[PDB]
């Protein structure tokens, strides 16, 4: 509908005015149908939109959601190296060890794309990097070969 | 096949 793919829009935007207009309990937890089914945290999340993120999980987002492909709005914190919306995230209960239907987590995320501090994070919180995905891969199969610091921390 | 999260490192 046109108030959920607005409510979409604003969260992606960064556009906290417009999601205080068209956040209601009804559509908080809306989803994308036309992409891959992220919601309005999703959205904020991978995009980087903390005061958003803020909002819509003070108003009840559900920190949980997976979308279409099993991702959760910590895979796109962590993806896009996003540390503060994933210091949000974890303080509000997000499952560290989540796993998307291959079998990635936040970690391997964290990893195959070299944000150390975030891999840090995810290690505090009691990150598993010896999970592996589909491919049997850790996320320290995952690091590039230049972020030795990654190997290390990992290993 | 896996696609990549909603979102994007660099705000600008």
């Amino acid at each position: 509908s046109e108030a959920d793919r607005q409510l979409l829009e604003a969260a992606k935007a960064g556009d906290v005015e417009t999601v205080k207009k068209l956040c209601t309990v009804q559509s908080v937890n809306c989803r994308d149908i036309e992409g891959r089914q992220s919601t309005p945290l999703h959205f904020a999340a991978g995009y980087n939109r903390v005061s958003v993120v803020e909002y819509l999980l003070q108003h009840g987002a559900d920190v949980h959601a997976k979308d279409k492909g099993g991702l959760v709005p910590l895979h796109n914190a962590c993806s896009y190296g996003h540390y503060e919306v994933a210091e949000l995230l974890v303080k509000h209960g997000a499952v560290v060890n989540v796993a998307d239907l291959w079998k990635f987590t936040p970690l391997h995320e964290a990893a195959a794309k070299g944000k150390y501090e975030i891999c840090k994070l995810l290690l505090q919180h009691g990150a598993d990097p010896t999970k592996k995905n589909r491919d049997g891969n850790t996320p320290l199969d995952l690091v590039k070969d230049g972020d030795t610091d990654i190997q290390d921390l990992l290993r | 096949q896996r696609t990549q999260p909603d979102g994007q490192s660099f705000r600008s």
